[PDB]
């Protein structure tokens, strides 16, 4: 049985600017089985106001998702997603590169 | 493959009947139909699985119920007159371009009240001397009249094996009563054998009528006898 | 321009909150349609679906689905049974079709067991391409059924194209639209003495977007670093290629083409 | 959305007769012929989704998806193909859609016929051994009852014949006196 882990990709729908509103985008994909648990990360707390689009079907037979919620970046502010599956024995937290 | 019940049924208007369907093909899908006069099959309801039913084209004055995998029955829950008809029950396998299989069918006539429902008279008309020395062949005339409703089933039996060879049942019963709603209804059938076969002595021949009319459930309060589900026959030796 | 439909079907034995049987359509890139066995419905996933097919389609749809989830569920039994495989299995099955700009179409339907290729089939020669002897065995099964066979390549031919084109004039303003691409080139000293070169573009649709580096007007021999095509989540993409060091970035997007000299 | 087939059909046994059927309809998934014996139920006889003929013994199918257009093909004809032959197609949502069905009549090829009125005791009137070209009309009178031409096969031998049927005044030499007989039937006095 070959499992796949998660391609996680963390960046912000417009080129980000410190004091201006975007959204923040965690693009998880290539992964099988499809139990996955995705969360967005704001100075390592969880955000409660966080979209998502339905489970995702590629051709080569893997899933992928779409996280977003709407933000405005700041020096000081750290922001993060954090994704579960079955290949990780820990959830995995990764850090926005601020673009 | 697909089993269906009863054959043939005379319902009083608004009385409650089930048309049960059986199929052990272990098939997923099941259809139930009726079939009238001038136009293609009709699909009532149907059941693409178990545990999910669907309305078909004519829905209305009928309801479903997928019991298991194998049954799927229909319920009239008062019939009318307009429910008289032919009654398919179809099932077919998991998938396809797959084909339909259909049960016998069952014939329901809804009417008002049974007062004009009658038995047939059965009568065997021995072949004609002049027949006989003209072509060397016997024809033998079974006649099934004053039946109502046009619930019979007609056969021959030679020496008791029924037969088929040299048989003609007419396809459509004829009214007796042309401008009558309720006319009733007879039949004609000709046995022909050959003048050899007609002189032998212990040559049997018998026309049998099977009706389809009430059961023992059904309430009878006429004077006349009770026009039971029989068998009316006639008999004739060479 | 390149159009396709695309019906997906994803069955799990003994599931974890996870449904039993999921199946999901797509036009391109968007979802079209919906459902699973907790559910037990089909529904529209897209506004356009929704407006322009009737509650008949969706109730006939729904009949449908809950028949193909009972028979995925038994077919996953026997490929379990078959490679003597215990616990939680997947069995995912794919169909669909492409309208390519040129007018000419492709067709194609194929199975997989653990995410693995399983069984593909060929439209042209009617058979099943198996990928180990569990996959043989079922083929010799499907093979056996020539009008089967027949039914599929008429509907990978004739039928998915005319739903295809359907659903194409139904979603027409969202997937015949154009957004171009903004395009911007950022050069940066990274380690000492390696200038990288970035070429990044945002906002557009389609998502078919080609990025290349040339130098002095000729195709690049060093390595380009290539960004996945990535959803904003507007309804539009962005993506980026890079190089290491005259340099020109060349964008091509929906028949325009663009250059940026650095 | 619509299918059309003939209601009715007439051939001669050991020739060949094509049942069409056109259809128009949303989407197209598949064409199936099926046969039904009066009082019996339907049972399939083809599939056809791709262009061709297809050839199952005596019967062919043949269809045409660009014309929306099928038939069935009956060659060598016997008397046991009398039947019903149902058209239906599978349209966009998988759902058959049935023709309201052709009725096929297979007429006797009578070698030798040789018209009669005879009189049956148990009274009744058979006109019999008339060639498949006699038609027999309906009753005038309220209380004499005609039945329609028949076909009995005497499989032992190689022989088929016509007949009809009178009862109730009433005589063999008056009871299909609304019908066109041949001028030399038989009448035994
Ligand atoms: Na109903």
């Amino acid at each position: 049985m070959i499992q796949r882990t998660p391609k996680i990709q963390v960046y912000s729908r417009h080129p980000a600017e410190n004091g201006k509103s975007n959204f923040l985008n965690c693009y998880v994909s290539g992964f099988h089985p499809s139990d996955i648990e995705v969360d967005l990360l704001k100075n390592g707390e969880r955000i409660e106001k966080v979209e998502h689009s339905d489970l995702s079907f590629s051709k080569d037979w893997s899933f992928y998702l779409l996280y977003y919620t709407e933000f405005t970046p700041t020096e000081k502010d750290e922001y993060a997603c954090r994704v579960n599956h079955v290949t990780l024995s820990q959830p995995k937290i990764v850090k926005w590169d601020r673009d | 493959g697909v089993t269906q019940t009863p054959k043939f049924q005379v319902l009083k208007t608004g009385q409650s009947m089930t048309l049960q369907c059986a199929q052990d093909m272990n098939h997923n899908s099941m259809y139930w139909y009726r079939q009238d006069p001038g136009m293609g099959l009709r699909l009532i309801y149907y059941s693409a699985s178990e545990g999910t039913t669907d309305k078909g084209e004519v829905p209305n004055g009928y309801n479903v119920s997928r019991l298991n995998k194998r049954e799927f029955s229909l319920r009239l829950e008062s019939a009318a007159p307009s429910q008289t008809s032919v009654y398919f029950c179809a099932s077919s396998p998991p998938g396809g371009t797959d084909t339909q299989y259909f049960g016998e069918g069952s014939r329901l006539t809804v009417l008002e009240d049974l007062k004009n429902v009658f038995p047939p008279e059965v009568a065997v008309f021995e072949p004609s001397e002049a027949e006989i020395s003209h072509t060397q062949k016997a024809t033998l005339v079974c006649l099934a009249t004053g039946f109502y409703p046009d619930h019979v089933e007609l056969s021959w039996w030679v020496n008791g094996k029924e037969v088929h060879s040299g048989v003609c049942t007419d396809p459509q019963p004829l009214k007796e009563q042309p401008a009558l709603n309720d006319s009733r209804y007879a039949l004609s059938s000709r046995l022909r054998v050959s003048a050899t076969f007609w002189q032998n002595p212990r040559n049997h021949f018998r026309c049998q009528v099977q009706f389809y009319g009430l059961s023992e459930n059904d309430e009878w309060t006429q004077d006349r006898a009770k026009p039971v589900t029989q068998i009316v026959s006639a008999e004739a030796w060479g | 321009r390149t159009h396709s439909l695309r019906y997906f079907r994803l069955g799990v034995s003994d599931p974890i909150g996870v449904p039993e049987f999921i199946s999901v359509g797509y036009v391109d890139s968007h979802p079209i349609t919906t459902y699973d066995s907790v559910t037990r419905q089909k529904e529209p996933r897209a506004p356009w679906m929704a407006e322009n097919l009737a509650p008949d389609h969706w109730e006939r749809y729904t009949q449908l689905l809950r028949g193909w989830q009972q028979m995925f569920k038994v077919e996953l039994k026997r490929l379990q049974r078959h490679y003597n495989h215990s616990g939680s299995h997947t069995y995912q099955r794919m169909i669909g079709c492409e309208l390519l700009e040129d007018g000419s179409t492709t067709g194609f339907l194929q199975y997989a067991y653990d995410g693995q290729d399983f069984l593909i089939f060929n439209k042209d020669t009617l058979s099943w391409l198996a990928v180990d002897n569990v996959a043989h065995t079922i083929k010799q099964a499907w093979e056996a059924n020539q009008h089967e066979l027949l039914y599929q390549k008429n509907w990978l031919e004739e039928e998915c194209i005319a739903w295809l084109k359907r659903f194409l004039e139904y979603g027409k303003d969202t997937l015949q639209r154009t957004e171009p691409p903004l395009v911007r080139v950022n050069r940066k000293e990274t380690f000492p003495g390696v200038t990288a070169l970035f070429c990044k573009a945002h906002g557009f649709y389609p998502p078919e977007i080609y990025m290349t580096w040339m130098k002095n007007g000729e195709e690049i021999v060093q390595e380009i670093d290539y960004g996945d095509i990535l959803p904003s989540g507007d309804g539009t993409y962005q993506a980026w290629a890079s190089i290491e060091l005259l340099y020109s970035c060349h964008v091509e997007h929906s028949g325009v083409h663009m250059v940026l000299q650095v | 959305q619509n299918i059309d087939q003939p209601t009715e059909m007439t051939a001669t046994e050991g020739a060949i007769v094509q049942i069409n059927c056109t259809y128009q309809t949303s989407g197209f998934n598949g064409l199936f012929w099926y046969q039904q014996h009066a009082g019996e139920a339907p049972t399939f006889l083809s599939y056809n989704v791709l262009d061709g003929l297809e050839e199952k013994g005596r019967f062919s199918s043949f269809l045409s998806r660009s014309k929306g257009y099928s038939y069935l093909l009956l060659k060598e004809l016997q008397m046991k193909d009398s039947a019903s032959y149902l058209c239906a197609v599978v349209d966009s949502n998988y759902q058959l859609i049935w023709g309201a069905g052709t009725k096929l009549i297979i007429k006797p090829d009578i070698q030798n016929p040789d018209p009669a009125v005879y009189q049956l005791r148990d009274s009744v009137c058979l006109f019999t051994d008339f060639d498949s070209q006699t038609n027999v009309s309906q009753s005038k009178d309220s209380d004499v009852y005609i039945t329609d031409k028949c076909v009995l096969d005497m499989r032992s031998m190689d022989f088929k014949s016509n007949s009809a049927v009178a009862w109730s005044d009433f005589a063999c030499a008056n009871a299909f006196n609304n019908s066109i007989i041949p001028e030399d039937t038989f009448f035994p006095s």
